[PDB]
């Protein structure tokens, strides 16, 4: 009895880190495939390879030096695009709910797409997959809008299942500790 | 600000053009040279298939 | 009969290497101008020598008549160490292409 | 002594920029020499080639100060009982130093305008390497042969049991 | 307002792509051109050499 409660314990709460990472993850893809069709929103006439461009997410306070140093490292033409992100989100990582503004990158090649993934990656930055025409975004929105709400769930279930097989343990521990 | 808009669009535009141009005339030297040198590959080998047949 | 030809040697050789240095220094300084200044090309620099303790008025005057030419907006006030990565700076900056030559 | 180098961007016209940097300031006040470098109009690759040469170019020029500063010292070291006035028995061309770069200008003879930034950096970072080891050979064969000297002297030095 | 720069961007980048097939187009046109001419030029030197062995025959 005190194996198996112990050891479902155990692996629950393993396992409820790995499903909290991975739906904040999801949900902040969704947030910035919601904003880049917004930075889009110019003309649609098109029914739907040199450029390349990246996206992601960083935290306030930091946007007018990391613009600054993307400037001076990639200078005159690393064309960087940015947005609040209205109320915080949780970092996954970091654990820390904090004010988010996500942002954009382009860039005409692979020298300057190293430095732009590199100053990223340094600034610690969350990029994430992002995509490139309108058939994607819509397969990556849907992508991560069933698995957000699988996600969200299957810990808030598993949240449960700790709670009943806790109450559980809880009611008869101090039986079990004096036995 | 406005003013750094304009010049790093202006700068990118311009050198996507100056990229496009390098790709243009570089292909259009490399379907130049490999027109001259398939021209040399074909005739060549056929005719010494003629040379051969007469 | 050894020291007279290595003089000669070293002589012609530091003009030969000296000219490279320049002329790297010119392909550094034209590289840098057209990625600061995009195409069309129109960087036609200067050669300046400061004057005796002119430095700091000198420098003060330049930055100031360049504010516009090359956008306040970004950097000079301050920058942190960019150490992750393939590469990090090096060299101060100003509102302005600028290299040196160590005579 | 030091030289600057300064864009001078254009602004519309080139006239409109190197009179007013030069002839301006200086009538403004005597802080500073002014002339043109006289950069060559090169061809330009792509954008990301050019990048690629921000890297190269950079890294280049903390090289090529190097090995240059090195012949020199390598210059001096073996001229030792005359390096005075060091700066002539270094000059490139000219009468000065000074005199030599406010007039340079890209030499077409040495290398070709109409190659690309690349294999020109690539050409001249063969000479420096070349001049780099050169030295370490040619300089380092004189060495020993001073060193030899040396060893003379330390023959004739000390006690007659030493000598 | 800042929409502009994205689609600026991306219009340029089709430009440019829509270029460069066109050029690849071309490169393989000229290419087909010249094999066309390397069996014209083939086919005359078979008429003079039937014309030769016809003489000799």
């Amino acid at each position: 009895n005190f194996e198996k409660i112990e050891n479902e314990l155990k692996e629950i709460n393993t396992n409820q880190e790995a499903l909290k990472r991975n739906f904040l993850e999801l949900t902040e893809l969704k947030f910035i495939l919601r904003k880049t069709q917004q930075f889009f929103d110019e003309m649609a006439d098109p029914d739907l390879l040199r450029l390349g461009f990246v996206a992601g997410v960083i935290n306030r306070e930091r946007i007018p030096t990391f613009e600054r140093m993307l400037w001076r490292v990639c200078r005159g033409n690393v064309f960087l695009r940015q947005a609040e992100i209205e109320n915080p989100l949780e970092d996954p990582v970091t654990g820390d709910y904090v004010h988010k503004s996500v942002f954009i990158i382009f860039f005409q090649g692979d020298q300057l797409k190293n430095r732009v993934k590199k100053i990223c990656e340094g600034f610690r930055a969350s990029l994430y997959p992002c995509p490139e025409t309108p058939q994607e975004r819509k397969e990556m929105a849907s992508g991560v809008n069933t698995r957000i709400d699988d996600l969200q769930m299957v810990l808030n279930q598993t949240e449960d299942h700790r709670q009943r097989v806790l109450q559980a343990a809880a009611k008869n521990i101090r039986v079990w500790f004096i036995k | 600000s406005d003013a750094d808009v304009q010049k790093q669009i202006k700068h990118m535009m311009a050198f996507i053009e100056q990229e496009a141009n390098e790709k243009a005339e570089e292909i259009d030297a490399k379907a130049e040279e490999e027109f001259n040198i398939e021209k040399g590959r074909l005739v060549q080998t056929q005719r010494l298939k003629i040379m051969e047949y007469y | 009969k050894q020291f007279g030809p290595l003089v000669r040697w070293l002589k012609v050789n530091f003009s030969e290497a000296f000219i490279a240095w320049i002329h790297i220094k010119a392909l550094r300084v034209f590289v840098e101008s057209v990625l600061r200044y995009g195409l069309p090309v129109n960087f036609q620099a200067m050669l300046l020598q400061p004057n005796k303790k002119s430095v700091k008025k000198l420098r003060e005057v330049l930055h100031e008549l360049y504010k516009h030419l090359d956008s306040s907006a970004a950097a000079i006030i301050d920058a942190p160490m960019d150490i992750p990565g393939l590469n990090l700076s090096q060299q101060e900056y100003y509102p302005y292409v600028y290299y040196k030559i160590d005579c | 002594t030091e030289f600057w180098l300064i864009s001078a961007p254009g602004e519309k016209t080139c006239q409109q920029t190197w009179e007013k940097l030069h002839a301006a300031t200086t009538k403004n006040n005597n802080l500073a020499v002014s002339s043109k470098f006289n950069i060559p109009d090169l061809k330009v690759g792509t954008l990301d080639v050019l990048v690629g040469l921000s890297d190269e170019l950079a890294k280049l020029d903390a090289f090529v100060e190097g090995v240059v500063k090195k012949v020199a010292q390598y210059m001096a070291d073996v001229l030792e009982d005359s390096k005075d006035k060091v700066q002539e028995n270094l000059l490139a061309s000219g009468v000065d130093l000074v005199t030599y770069i406010t007039r340079f200008q890209w030499d077409m003879a040495k290398y070709p305008i109409k190659q690309s930034l690349k294999n020109i950096s690539e050409i001249i970072a063969k000479g420096v390497t070349q001049i780099d080891n050169d030295l370490k050979s040619r300089a380092s064969a004189y060495n020993n042969l001073k060193g030899n000297l040396q060893n003379l002297e330390r023959k004739n030095a000390g006690s007659l049991l030493t000598r | 307002s800042q929409s502009q720069g994205i689609q600026q961007l991306l219009q340029a980048e089709k430009r440019a792509a829509e270029k460069v097939a066109d050029a690849r187009k071309r490169k393989a046109r000229r290419l087909k051109q010249a094999k066309e001419e390397a069996q014209m030029e083939v086919e005359q030197y078979r008429r003079e050499r039937e014309q030769e062995f016809q003489s000799k025959q």
